[PDB]
């Protein structure tokens, strides 16, 4: 567990992880929107 | 091309989504109500989680004959009470 | 009406987007209730 | 403190997600740069600010 | 659980909206 | 200029339509619970 | 001539997104039926009556555990109808009984045949030689006897493929089990063309893509290509030195090539259908006979075709009870086949 | 858009990566932000495995990869590997996950706002993979860099606090390191070890005072690496063996991290000193060797004569020679002879296994750590399902051990792939044939026939 | 130009029948060893004793051996991973029995091979090709890797590795299937999409690029003398190829570009082969298929079998015969 004080905040920590693979995502959505070029 | 329009002409406006927003979104809510009222079970046939056995009962019960397969499926779902 | 209005990266975007909700939710259901071995 | 703490910890997140989508939509946006780099400066050190308070605070409710 | 689903909203659109301001003010994509 | 009932559309939707359906009978699935 | 005939000819091979044909009024409704049958029963229908298990996503199933399963062994063969004396046209007993077995593996055997007879109508109407069609000989012979041919010489459609992922796992593990089928001569073939056939892919696609011309300035080179050109892409000469010097042989000849690359796998697959059909009366290449008799006579003679025969047994024994329901087995447990300790 | 589409820059947008190779500002924030990435990476997970971490129960029953990194070098563990203090994992997640902040700060704004090629705008910071100087410089720059950090982990072992020591005297406990082993004998040795059984290469080191000298050695090797690379330019041999293009550079340091991936597979498979059994799980061997010593234990409680009992084969049933001789546990283990732990070496004598110390000298604590480890085999599915793959879903369970093992085979070994794919095509590109046979000087018409 | 020159130039000739070159120069004595062996092991080797407990497994053909049954049996589990070369045997007789030509031959094989490998690099470069033929050829290499070094170093012994033998293919497959469920794993699942994929690409493509042959005979000649080896212009038609395939499925499925189209061809069996590797070499640190055993229960909590709990009853006779005289304690832990 966190210390109690960063309780609220379990939903958001268990998420971070993952943001990293959002980068990968990101780059074909930016792709997308100047066609590839 | 074969004369038909092209699907991203299509997709892309605004028309194809004011009656797709409406469309797609009910069948898929259609298709919930279908297993959420139960229906899905009675149609195809398939047992509920407290109709595989009777409460003390632990054999399957396997079809054994094929002209009398109707009935005996039918014997099977009596016996479930 | 006509072809264009919205652009073809948003419709991926959001499209892509739907997929991986659904899949995702897939794999939950396989962690709980029916087929969760619980 | 626990109140001043929370606060500041929210204002961090808050700041930090601002940050997170203003930050490339100002370098990569044609006008108004002088007033974004302004703003980007200012969300800099006011980030910087509230890591050392959360930092400091954590002793205080931990 | 409906919490870290809101997370995972907003977070996880901030990617796009990126993309989608800059495509509406023709920024340097 | 174009036509709307086409071949085409029939085979897409004969496809999509079920579909969808299905999506959301799988989706109700997963809330079920023995 | 331009009567209702030719007038209907006409529009069934109207230049379309999708072709239909003449051939398509045999293969659209037989592979939609098919299709839509399997995913029907994969999301909605048990195997409950007919195997005692649970097989679709409303049980809890997952993609890799639904299927479609055969019919109860006490079925036979039976065509199964909807109005057939089985489920008498009750569809939920029909479902039940395994209906959408014979469903799925009789609408898809007609829909093989309506694609097929599609490459034909397609060819011709082109101009081209109907090559691909013959090929799709494999895919036919191989459905044909696995499908049909081999429950047909067992006892029922109950020991046909079941069609799902595991199910199929399952086939692979039975005839394993049962048939000894890695011995197959046939089976053996059938692994030459396929993986002969993979190799041919791989090493064709590569050599192409490796001894292409310079045709553009670009550093990514697939848009120096041009669909009406008449030049050669890559160089086969260059080709034919490399291989040569590396493996010893190359091809030279580009007719003979491709012609080969379409000779490898469709004949392998072919080999294979041809050793199903064997089993399908339990004519195995189970043992080699020699061999057994050593062994029976000398407790010190071991070899691996010996060891995988004691796998075999602990195949049968285990799987049986519960693979094979209607046989109503029971083997206590002081019978079963066991090492030390495990 | 300078040099942003494929007319312009020769590269397609599946390569578009390759279009920064000339240009070193948008390069230089490309790196950064991918630093930002790991650090970020590092951060998270590390929050991420503290949150869902109960204090009472293993690590390894809990999916954690990095908490066990952290406690190896002694922060938050007590005797035995005991939780006493979680606030250490804290600190460095959290620390890591600001600093990533600052890294993706800069690795955006020299992306996508900073200049754009930095050669006109510094000479210091400018520069052209072609010059070979500049090049060694830079890798000098990095060498140093590395070896502070390399004296860091010595710092830690030495100064503050010590590391885990899984072989501490009395069971395993936070130890300062106060004798490193500076032998050069011993240092480099382990280097010209076999990599076989029984002798494993530098994966078979065993003891802190060997870790902690070979990360002195590290150090300083890499400090004066790095000042002669500062200070020297490449040899004439050199110079002719090498092709010299960024896209050699990174095939070099493609081949280089493979081979790191492979051996650190290995590292975490089969080393058990600076992977803690403790935290990471037993490795294999030690799983299998547990199982025979449980077996052991159970059967002469009962009254068998472990030493005498042969076995179906002819073998011992629980003990029979390796062969040189050694006295080890039978059964399949008999393979995992070169297994050493620190719940089984108390009861090693000279000759292998004493038969007077399984007799007389196992100690409640040795049965229950045999039985913990036997019970904890790194086996399990793909979706966390403990033990053989025949077993029953009751346990989730797959050892960090083999999560470990197997991502770094599969990254190594795609990274092999890569060295392959841009090795190749740096040859092919300095020779000035990567985009394929020129028609009118095809090489292969100016030669001979091979017929 | 002195010797050394002379001998470099002749090393790295493009004039030789064969390429040497210096990948070369390890790779003839490599496979050369290994072949040898090989061969004389096949023919007449006597029995090893694969497990460790004196119970010899007879490969050869002199030995009771027929081509399907026989086998160069893996070295002794009482050796597991360490390095046994002929120089650590007190005798032949002795390296013989415990299994020392497996050692020699994949040692030099893997070796020799991955210097073929390296082989297809070099002489693309002295010809000016493109150089990624050898990236395909990773594909089947990595995988008789996985076989042959990586599943032994995971298990903790060369007793484990594949038996070099049709039958002890076989059984290597069998065993695997049993102690990893390799069926369910994804990667292999990937494996197969990759040759049977790859075998229906390779007969897709012969049979388009046969089909479209453009005249050039006549009905008594075969029609592959309508080809000149060296010719400047294509031998098919692509545009009717791809006129045919488009139709057959829709435009937009295939392809016009025969750049693209071979590339295809090379990555569909070239990856899924990759991970076909990866499988055995993930599973070779227990890392296994999907378990779903006892995954259906109803509501009172009995188990609903699945097709993947009779897999499992299969699984359960492989794994309790296996080996049936080399196990004392209740779990198989490698
Ligand atoms: C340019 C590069 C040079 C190339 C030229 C070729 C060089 C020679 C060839 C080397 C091949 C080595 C094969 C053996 C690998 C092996 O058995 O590795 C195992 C060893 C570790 O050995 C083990 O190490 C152990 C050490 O642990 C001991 O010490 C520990 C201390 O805590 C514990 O106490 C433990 O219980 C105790 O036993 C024991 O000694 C074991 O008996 C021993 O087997 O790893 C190691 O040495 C280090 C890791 C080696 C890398 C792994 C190889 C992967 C290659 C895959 C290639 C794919 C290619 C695809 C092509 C397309
Ligand atoms: C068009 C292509 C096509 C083909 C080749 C098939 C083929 C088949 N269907 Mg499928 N089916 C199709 C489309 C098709 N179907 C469509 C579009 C639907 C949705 C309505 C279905 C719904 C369906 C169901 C629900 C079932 C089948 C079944 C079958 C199988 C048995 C059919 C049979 O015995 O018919 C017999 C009829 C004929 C062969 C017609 C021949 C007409 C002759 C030549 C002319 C003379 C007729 C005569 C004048 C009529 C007098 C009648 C009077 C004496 C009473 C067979 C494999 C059964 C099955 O799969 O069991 C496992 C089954 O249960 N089909
Ligand atoms: C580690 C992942 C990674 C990184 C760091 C980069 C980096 C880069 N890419 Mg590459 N790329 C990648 C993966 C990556 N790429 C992948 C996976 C693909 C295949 C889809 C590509 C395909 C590709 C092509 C085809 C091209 C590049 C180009 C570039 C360069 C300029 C991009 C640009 O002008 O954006 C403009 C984009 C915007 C203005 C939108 C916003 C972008 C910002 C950076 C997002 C920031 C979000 C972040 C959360 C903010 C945190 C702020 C906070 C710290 C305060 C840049 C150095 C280009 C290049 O080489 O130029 C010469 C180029 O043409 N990339
Ligand atoms: C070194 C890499 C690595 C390793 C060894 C681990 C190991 C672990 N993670 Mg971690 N993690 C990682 C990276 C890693 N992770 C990354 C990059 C993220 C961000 C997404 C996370 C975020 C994360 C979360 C949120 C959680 C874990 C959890 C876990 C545990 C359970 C894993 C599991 O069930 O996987 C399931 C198996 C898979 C998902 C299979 C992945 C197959 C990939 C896609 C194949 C890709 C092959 C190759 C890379 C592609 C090449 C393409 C080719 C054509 C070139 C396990 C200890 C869990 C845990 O227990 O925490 C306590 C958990 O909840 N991890
Ligand atoms: C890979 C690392 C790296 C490198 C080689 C560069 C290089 C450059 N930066 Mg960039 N930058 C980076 C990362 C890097 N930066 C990071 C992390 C940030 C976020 C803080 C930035 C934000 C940034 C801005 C806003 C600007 C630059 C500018 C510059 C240019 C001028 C630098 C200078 O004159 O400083 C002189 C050197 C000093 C003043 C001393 C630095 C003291 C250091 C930071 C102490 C710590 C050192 C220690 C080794 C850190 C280890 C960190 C480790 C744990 C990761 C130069 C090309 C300028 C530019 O391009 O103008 C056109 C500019 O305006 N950088
Ligand atoms: C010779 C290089 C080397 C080796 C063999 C090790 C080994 C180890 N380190 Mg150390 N370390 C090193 C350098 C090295 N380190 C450097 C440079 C740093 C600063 C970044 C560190 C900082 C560090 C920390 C903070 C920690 C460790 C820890 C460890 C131990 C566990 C980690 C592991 O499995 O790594 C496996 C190692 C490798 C895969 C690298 C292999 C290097 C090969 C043999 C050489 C490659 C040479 C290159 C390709 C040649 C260049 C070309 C040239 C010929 C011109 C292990 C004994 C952990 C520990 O001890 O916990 C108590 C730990 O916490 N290391
Ligand atoms: C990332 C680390 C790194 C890198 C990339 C380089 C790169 C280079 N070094 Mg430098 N160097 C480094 C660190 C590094 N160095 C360190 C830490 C030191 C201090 C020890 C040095 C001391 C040094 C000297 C004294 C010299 C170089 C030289 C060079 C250049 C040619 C080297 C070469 O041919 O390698 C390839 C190696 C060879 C050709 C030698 C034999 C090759 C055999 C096959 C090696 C077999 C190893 C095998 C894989 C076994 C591994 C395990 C084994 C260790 C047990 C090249 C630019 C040379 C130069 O030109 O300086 C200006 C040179 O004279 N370096
Ligand atoms: C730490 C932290 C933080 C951070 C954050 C971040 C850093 C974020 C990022 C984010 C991001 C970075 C996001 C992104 C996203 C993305 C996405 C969401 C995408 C998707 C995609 C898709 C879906 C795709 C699609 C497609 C296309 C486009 C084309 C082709 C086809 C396809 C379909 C594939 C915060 C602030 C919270 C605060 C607290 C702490
Ligand atoms: C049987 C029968 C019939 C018929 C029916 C039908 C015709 C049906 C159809 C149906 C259908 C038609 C359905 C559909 C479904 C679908 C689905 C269910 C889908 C899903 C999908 C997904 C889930 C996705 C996935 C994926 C992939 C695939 C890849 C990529 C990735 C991902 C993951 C996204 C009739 C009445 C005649 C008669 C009686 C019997
Ligand atoms: C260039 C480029 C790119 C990339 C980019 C990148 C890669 C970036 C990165 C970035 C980054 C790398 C970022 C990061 C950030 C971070 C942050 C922003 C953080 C924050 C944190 C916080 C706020 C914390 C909080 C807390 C505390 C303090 C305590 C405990 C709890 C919590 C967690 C709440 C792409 C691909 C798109 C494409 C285009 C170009
Ligand atoms: C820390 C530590 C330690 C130590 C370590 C060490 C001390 C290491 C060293 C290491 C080393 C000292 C390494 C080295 C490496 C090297 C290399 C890796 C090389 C490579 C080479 C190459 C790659 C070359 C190539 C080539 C050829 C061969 C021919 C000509 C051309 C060329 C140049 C391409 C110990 C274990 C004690 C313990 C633990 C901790
Ligand atoms: C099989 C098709 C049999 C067609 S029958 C044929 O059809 C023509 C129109 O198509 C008529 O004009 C003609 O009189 C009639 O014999
Ligand atoms: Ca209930
Ligand atoms: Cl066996
Ligand atoms: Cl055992
Ligand atoms: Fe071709
Ligand atoms: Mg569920």
């Amino acid at each position: 567990k966190l210390p109690e004080a960063y309780a609220i905040f379990d939903p958001l920590v268990d998420v971070l992880p993952v943001i990293p693979v959002l980068f990968l995502a990101l780059a074909f959505v930016w792709q997308a929107a100047v066609g590839f070029r | 091309t074969t004369g038909e329009r092209p699907f991203s002409d299509i997709i892309t406006s605004v028309r194809y989504w004011v009656i797709h927003s409406i469309t797609i979104p009910a069948l898929f809510i259609a298709g919930w109500l279908f297993v959420s009222t139960g229906l899905a079970y009675d149609v195809f046939g398939t047992p509920r989680p407290d109709s595989y056995y009777a409460q003390e009962q632990r054999s399957i019960p396997l079809v054994t004959d094929r002209f009398e397969a109707k009935q005996q499926v039918e014997t099977f779902l009596e016996q479930l009470k | 009406s006509e072809g264009g209005r919205i652009p073809l990266w948003i419709v991926a975007t959001v499209a892509g987007m739907g997929v991986i909700v659904i899949v995702g939710l897939f794999f939950y259901g396989a962690y709980a209730g029916l087929g969760s071995s619980l | 403190m626990t109140i001043l703490f929370q606060l500041a910890l929210a204002a961090l997140v808050i700041l930090s997600f601002v940050m997170v989508i203003g930050v490339p939509v100002a370098y990569a946006s044609p006008q108004d740069w002088d007033r974004s780099k302004q703003l980007i400066f200012l969300g800099s050190g006011l980030w910087i600010a509230l890591v050392l308070v959360v930092g400091v605070l954590n002793f205080f409710v931990v | 659980v409906i919490a870290q689903l809101t997370m995972i909203a907003m977070i996880g659109i901030a990617g796009p909206m990126i993309i989608f301001l800059l495509a509406v003010r023709r920024g340097n994509l | 200029s174009y036509p709307i009932f086409t071949v085409r559309w029939v085979a897409v939707h004969t496809l999509a339509v079920p579909t969808i359906f299905f999506l959301g009978a799988i989706a109700a699935m997963q809330f079920i619970q023995r | 001539e331009r009567g209702w005939f030719d007038i209907l000819d006409d529009w069934l091979k109207r230049d379309r997104f999708v072709f239909v044909g003449w051939s398509g009024i045999l293969l659209f409704p037989c592979a939609y039926l098919a299709l839509g049958g399997w995913l029907t029963g994969t999301t909605f229908v048990t195997s409950w009556y007919t195997h005692g298990l649970a097989s679709s996503y409303l049980e809890g199933c997952n993609f890799l555990t639904v299927a479609v399963s055969t019919p109860a062994n006490s079925m036979g063969h039976s065509l199964l109808l909807l109005w057939g004396p089985e489920a008498q046209g009750d569809f939920t007993r029909w479902c039940q009984l395994g209906g959408l077995w014979t469903f799925i593996a009789l609408h898809g055997a007609f829909g093989l045949i309506g694609f097929m007879l599609r490459q034909f109508e397609i060819a011709r109407l082109v101009g081209v030689r109907p090559y691909n069609a013959i090929a799709f000989s494999a895919p036919i012979a191989v459905f044909v006897s696995v499908f049909l041919i081999y429950p047909l010489g067992q006892s029922s459609w109950f020991f046909a493929p079941s069609f799902g992922v595991a199910a199929i796992f399952r086939f692979l593990l039975f005839f394993q089990g049962f048939h000894n089928w890695t011995l197959n001569p046939f089976h053996m073939m059938g692994v030459a063309g396929v993986l002969g056939g993979a190799l041919l892919c791989a090493i064709h696609g590569a050599t192409v893509e490796n001894t292409l011309f310079q045709d553009g300035e670009g550093a990514s080179t697939f848009r120096a290509f041009n669909p009406t050109q008449a030049e050669e892409t890559y160089s086969m000469v260059t080709a034919n030195r490399f291989w040569s010097q590396i493996f010893g042989i190359a091809f030279s000849n580009k007719r003979w090539l491709h012609f080969f690359m379409l000779f490898v796998p469709v004949t392998g697959l072919w080999m294979s259908a041809i050793g199903v059909v064997g089993l399908a009366l339990n004519l195995r290449s189970y043992d080699f006979i020699s061999q057994e008799i050593r062994a029976a006579e000398d407790p010190e003679f071991e070899t691996f075709y010996t060891k995988n025969l004691l796998l075999n047994e602990g195949i049968r024994a285990w799987m049986a009870p519960q693979d094979q329901p209607h046989e109503n087995f029971v083997f206590p447990e002081e019978v079963l086949p066991r090492g030390n300790a495990l | 858009a300078t040099n942003r589409d494929q007319e312009s820059s020769g590269f397609a947008w599946w390569a578009g990566n390759a279009r920064l190779i000339n240009l070193s500002g948008k390069l230089l924030g490309a790196h950064v932000a991918h630093a930002g990435l790991i650090v970020f990476w590092a951060g998270a997970m590390t929050l991420f495995e503290l949150a869902h971490f109960i204090p009472e129960k293993p690590m390894y029953e809990q999916g954690l990869i990095l908490i066990p990194h952290i406690a190896t070098l002694g922060w938050g563990v007590g005797p035995g590997g005991e939780v006493v203090d979680t606030f250490p994992f804290f600190v460095v997640g959290v620390v890591h996950l600001i600093s990533s902040a600052v890294l993706g700060f800069g690795g955006v704004y020299h992306a996508i706002r900073g200049p754009e090629t930095l050669e006109e705008y510094s000479s210091f910071f400018g520069y052209d993979w072609k010059d070979k100087n500049k090049m060694t410089t830079i890798l000098g720059f990095h060498l140093i860099v590395l070896g502070i950090g390399a004296l860091l982990l010595v710092a830690k072992a030495m100064f503050f606090g010590g590391l885990y020591d899984t072989w501490a005297p009395g069971g395993g406990d936070v130890r300062v390191i106060t004798n490193p082993t500076l032998d050069p004998r011993v240092i480099f040795g382990y280097l010209l070890k076999s990599p076989f059984g029984g002798e494993g290469w530098i994966v078979s080191v065993n003891n802190l005072e060997d870790v902690v000298g070979g990360h002195i050695w590290i150090g300083l090797i890499c400090i004066a690496g790095g000042i002669w690379h500062i200070l020297t330019t490449p040899f004439g041999w050199a110079r002719r063996a090498f092709i010299w293009s960024g896209e050699a550079y990174l095939s070099y340091s493609l081949g280089a991290l493979s081979m790191m991936g492979f051996i650190a597979t290995c590292f975490v498979w089969f080393n058990n000193t600076v992977y803690p059994s403790e935290f990471y799980g037993p490795t294999g061997p030690e799983a299998s060797q547990a199982q025979a010593m449980t077996f052991l234990i159970r059967d002469q409680k009962l009254g068998a004569n472990v030493g005498s009992a042969q076995g179906p084969t002819g073998l011992g049933k629980y003990l029979m020679r390796s062969p040189t001789g050694e006295i080890i546990f039978g059964g399949e283990t008999m393979r995992f002879w070169d297994f050493r732990g620190p719940w089984l070496e108390p009861l090693r004598g000279p000759n292998g296994l004493d038969l007077n110390k399984i007799k007389n000298d196992i100690q409640p604590w040795q049965e229950r750590r045999a039985a913990e480890y036997m019970t904890h085999a790194p086996l399990g599915s793909l979706n966390s399902v403990g033990g053989v793959a025949t077993e029953i879903n009751s346990v989730n369970f797959v050892s960090p051990r083999s999560w470990l093992a197997t991502s770094h085979f599969v990254l190594a070994f795609f990274f092999l792939v890569g060295h392959l794919w841009h090795a190749g095509r740096a040859r092919a590109a300095a020779a000035g044939f990567e985009k394929g046979i020129d028609r009118e000087s095809e090489p292969v018409l100016s030669m001979p026939s091979l017929d | 130009a002195n010797l050394w020159e002379r001998f470099c130039n002749w090393v790295t000739s493009t004039d030789n029948r064969l390429y040497v070159g210096w990948f070369g120069v390890i790779m003839i004595p490599t496979l050369l060893a290994a072949t040898i062996c090989f061969v004389i092991a096949f023919i007449a080797a006597p029995p090893v004793d694969i497990d460790g407990i004196r119970e010899p497994v007879s490969g050869s053909l002199l030995y009771g051996n027929n081509i399907i049954t026989g086998a160069v049996v893996p070295s002794s589990n009482a050796i597991g991973l360490h390095f046994y070369p002929i120089w650590e045997a007190a005798s032949l007789d002795e390296w013989l029995y415990n299994g020392g030509p497996y050692q020699l031959i994949i040692f030099h094989f893997l070796l020799g091979a991955s210097c073929y490998m390296g082989r297809q690099w070099e002489l693309s470069y002295r010809l000016g090709m493109r150089p990624w033929i050898c990236v395909a050829y990773s594909a089947p290499l990595a995988s008789a890797f996985a076989v042959f070094l990586i599943y032994p170093i995971g298990q903790g012994s060369f007793s484990d590795g594949m038996p070099l033998g049709i039958s002890g293919t076989f059984n290597f497959m069998i065993v695997f299937q049993a102690e990893h469920n390799i069926l369910m794993h994804p990667f292999h699942q990937l494996g197969v999409a990759g040759v049977f994929g790859g075998a229906l690409f390779c007969a897709m493509h012969g049979s388009l690029v046969t089909s479209s042959l453009i005249r050039e005979t006549t009905e008594t000649e075969s029609a592959n003398y309508g080809y000149k080896f060296g010719q400047e212009e294509e031998t098919y038609n692509i545009v009717a190829a791809h006129g045919y395939f488009g139709r057959l499925i829709f435009q937009y499925a295939s392809f016009n570009n025969s750049r693209s189209l071979h590339f295809f061809l090379a990555a569909w069996p070239v990856v899924g082969v990759w991970f076909a590797a990866l499988g055995i070499s993930t599973m070779a640190f227990n890392l296994n298929g999907f378990n779903f055993n006892h995954s259906v229960i109803d509501a009172k909590g009995n188990v609903i079998n699945t097709w993947a709990d009779i897999i499992n009853r299969a699984n359960l006779g492989m794994e309790v015969m296996h080996e049936r005289n080399a196990h004392n304690f209740p779990l198989d832990l490698a």
